[PDB]
């Protein structure tokens, strides 16, 4: 009774995933060499915009279920696609002034909050991240609900490119730094510290 | 009445005639250095009151070493800070380089001046008849000079002396447990390492000297010479004045408490016995005949004994011919 | 022999948040040696510290103060000093360290720090003034507690040093540094300089 | 009764004794660089087939742009490559740097040399007489090169040239629209910006050549010493050709379709109507009198001309009056 895109957009981990409006789906200008990916992308496509089954036919490679697959399987690669756009990345960021991606686990980034990210654009060679604009570095998710989501689906370089795009948006250096302290004070060069796995 | 008094022969009164500060450390108070001037590095050893690092004076970068003075009281804090001030500047007497403190935790931290210790499984593990006989001098003249300042170690043993052997420079260490002697003086029996305790601290006899060095000092050759460290190896406190005796023998120990009239904790009365004073032959295998001689054996017989007057003192120890060939080489001995 | 409700210790050691903390064995509290300083902290020292060790109660006396639970407070308030002091201690060590071969405390953020097991730390020996956080390693760097549990432990009963000294001690145990580090990359290649990146801040 | 053939003036025949791998680009094969040669840095603009950034070669520290080419076909993609290349050394022909790719997406991805651009907009309000003779001159320059080797561009604006006004270095750029001259070949006339289409483009003559260029340029020209941008101002491709219209006169327009017999779609029929060719003065506000020269206007009135053969070509527009000041300096070249 409600769009499907509003439906996965709503699930556990999804919570990254923004709704990528078929102003976009529609024209099939965006979704070119996709095809050759996805496999049913016709059948999974539909199935993406609400479109119609095809219902009475048989199921021997349970393509009845298979398919639902392709449909969140290809959506993935959209949304990493759309995010990109100059549009896509207002949603993006919609959800970054409140953080329903996250903030940094670094004490020292202040609760810095992140975006999502890919370490790869390859499909299970890789899951989510969180770049984190601040320390410029990236973080493991954080629950283990956000844990089963393709890095792939995110674009390795959408981070980086919405700050091409917004430079504005680029958070200041950390004010200060973690000082290591030990009943009264710093802890020069451990540089020998390290020496010790040759008889460990 | 109970237990007999006691004193001191030598430098008897050093403190007497001595001002009020030099001696009152509860009424002493803190020039502290900064924290800042100086970091930490790779740690040495742990200790019970303190950890033991070594640092460096970041304002030159030289090696320094630093202990950490674990929360205790003003007390035994005090009368570590005096006393090291009052002796710094002797001879093998730990140069005390500076306090700080932990600018929040408000924790206490000491610093000496460095020294490449040799340990000791090394040490005690290829040194010669001189050297001890070397060592064992340059020793007695740290606790001459402290004692000249009118100050007992209390704790001394081979964890508590440094040796540069390379550098044949020695200096002594842990001044935490070390006090002022002041005649009539009751003081604490809960000192001193086990292995190196003195009679009298076996005895909880309260009025002890300087002389309490020298027995500790005696059980360090006695484990050197004949190598056994330590020499008087006993599991409880009590086991250790038990061991003592199956040595010096059980007769001129009674008869010490005797001289004494003594509370002996009627515990011993069931763990001593009977036994003989063992001729020091009975300690000389074949892998150290080369360190026993018999000023060796002599001079040491001259420390340990129950009787904390007639264990011989500083100087004396310095003049016993044990070591001559090393004093003789001393061209100019104060020059 | 069949009963082993444990002290207080073993209660407290298995609370909520409380996973961090190692059980400090009595044999070290007992030695009054140790807890030094601190009865003029701890409120109630006494009163506290007995229902800590496990002893007996004071059962019939008045509770304005609500005293029969202000000292709940003061029991697990105290203890955290002690587990501070503790874990610092050779020994203390080698538990917070089995702890550690297993993370009971939890791994690295960082993606390229490869899950690599945290310690527990404060970054204030002050009560309140902060919370326990996780020094790594490896990254060398703090991170804030993963789970919302492990939210409410103050950092004070963890000791700012703790990590640092257990190095100092075992700095066999001291990690290699990352492997590889994060490349940033856009349709193909680096990013190069950035520093004007920031230069807007005036215009935004 | 079928529209009138013409010629390039001039070139007429350079792509024709010219190879066939010259001017077959379909059948031409790339050399790419290396990806990691050069990394980001700031993003000098976005579009809708390709994005342009300002990175640097690694290799050096050297600025250099980034133009990524967005999925098309092999086709507008190698028309730019092959074209490119053979321009590049060329005089103020925008030197191609480099070709890369996305290793894993395979996407394209264009280099060329630096350039610090002081955005038209802003800065032509500020120059002066000469600079325009003077840039107007490098222009032709690329625009004879390139006739030279028998390539339009097709969409010359102020927007694809970069100037670096510091630096009086110029280059042309966006070669996606240029294509080859060849005799008798029909091309599409929908190219080049509203505002700098030419006459043939605006009555479906499909046969023009490098001429074309010209008009685009007499529009620039205009519009510059004038200070109106663009001159030829009209809202949709009907009511361009009118605007025009109302300044070099109706009828030598009807004279030219007829010259040509050409179908003019009876549309502009009721949209033109009947107008005098007015005379340049009426452009002369006193804002402008000072880049308002006789021979500027003649040089002009050269170009701006309903008749493609009729526009001064590469050559001759550079040795116009206009440009004689300039003209010597430059040959006051390695003579110093
Ligand atoms: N070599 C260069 N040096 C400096 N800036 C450049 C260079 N090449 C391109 N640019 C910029 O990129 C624009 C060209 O992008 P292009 O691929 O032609 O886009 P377009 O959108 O179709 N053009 P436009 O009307 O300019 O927005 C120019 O107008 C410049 O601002
Ligand atoms: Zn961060
Ligand atoms: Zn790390």
């Amino acid at each position: 009774e409600v769009s499907w895109i509003s439906w996965f957009c709503g699930l556990r981990g999804n919570e990254f995933f923004c709704e990528v409006d078929e102003d976009y789906i529609q024209d099939k200008f965006n979704l070119t060499g996709l095809n050759e990916q996805v496999p049913h992308y016709r059948q999974a496509l539909d199935m993406i915009l609400d479109l119609e089954p095809d219902e009475e036919l048989e199921d021997n490679p349970n393509q009845s279920d298979l398919i639902e697959q392709a449909a969140e399987m290809l959506y993935g690669l959209i949304h990493a696609r759309y995010i990109l756009t100059n549009r896509g990345i207002a949603q993006m960021l919609e959800k970054y002034q409140q953080g329903d991606f996250g903030y940094c686990p670094r004490v020292y980034c202040e609760n810095q909050p992140m975006l999502p990210i890919g370490l790869s654009d390859i499909p299970g060679e890789a899951m989510v991240k969180l770049y984190c604009p601040k320390c410029m570095d990236v973080y493991t998710p954080k629950s283990s609900r956000h844990h089963h989501t393709d890095g792939a689906y995110f674009g390795t370089g959408f981070p980086h490119m919405l700050f091409m795009v917004h430079p504005e948006y680029r958070p200041k250096r950390p004010a200060n730094q973690f000082v290591p302290r030990l009943y009264g004070f710093k802890i020069h060069p451990m540089a020998y510290q390290l020496q010790l796995q040759a008889a460990s | 009445s109970g237990p007999v008094p006691s004193r001191a022969r030598v430098y008897t009164d050093v403190n007497t005639h001595r001002p009020r500060e030099y001696w009152d450390y509860e009424s002493h108070v803190v020039e502290w250095g900064n924290q800042d001037d100086y970091q930490l590095v790779r740690k040495l050893g742990r200790g019970k009151y303190s950890e033991v690092f070594e640092a460096i004076n970041i304002t030159n970068n030289e090696k320094v070493v630093v202990k950490i003075l674990k929360p205790v009281k003003k007390k035994k804090i005090k009368r570590e800070i005096k006393i090291l001030e009052n002796l710094r500047g002797g001879p093998n007497i730990i140069t005390l380089a500076d306090i700080v403190k932990d600018p929040v935790s408000r924790t206490p931290a000491l610093v000496f001046e460095h020294v490449n210790n040799t340990d000791f499984k090394q040490l005690y593990q290829t040194l010669t008849d001189y050297d001890i006989r070397f060592y064992m001098y340059e020793i007695l003249k740290a606790l001459d000079y402290c004692h000249s300042m009118g100050i007992m170690h209390r704790d001394v043993k081979p964890h508590n002396v440094m040796i540069d052997h390379e550098h044949r420079k020695l200096r002594l260490i842990d001044w935490g447990l070390a006090e002022f002697y002041h005649p009539g003086q009751e003081y604490n029996v809960r000192v001193a390492s086990r292995y190196f305790k003195g009679p009298e601290l076996l005895v909880d006899y309260q009025m002890y000297d300087y002389s309490l060095d020298m027995w500790s000092l005696g059980c360090m050759l006695a484990s050197m010479i004949f190598r056994k460290e330590p020499f008087f190896h006993g599991h409880d406190n009590y086991d250790q004045l038990v061991r003592i005796a199956k040595v010096l023998g059980t007769e001129d120990l009674y008869d010490y408490i005797d001289k004494y009239n003594i509370e002996l904790d009627p515990r011993f009365n069931d763990i001593l016995g009977r036994h003989s004073r063992k001729r020091w032959e009975r300690f000389v295998h074949s892998e150290n005949q080369h360190l026993v001689s018999p000023e060796a054996l002599d001079f040491l017989d001259k420390l340990l004994r129950y009787d904390h007057q007639s264990r011989l003192t500083a100087r004396e120890a310095m003049e016993h011919p044990y070591f001559y060939t090393v004093v003789k080489d001393q061209a100019r001995m104060g020059s």
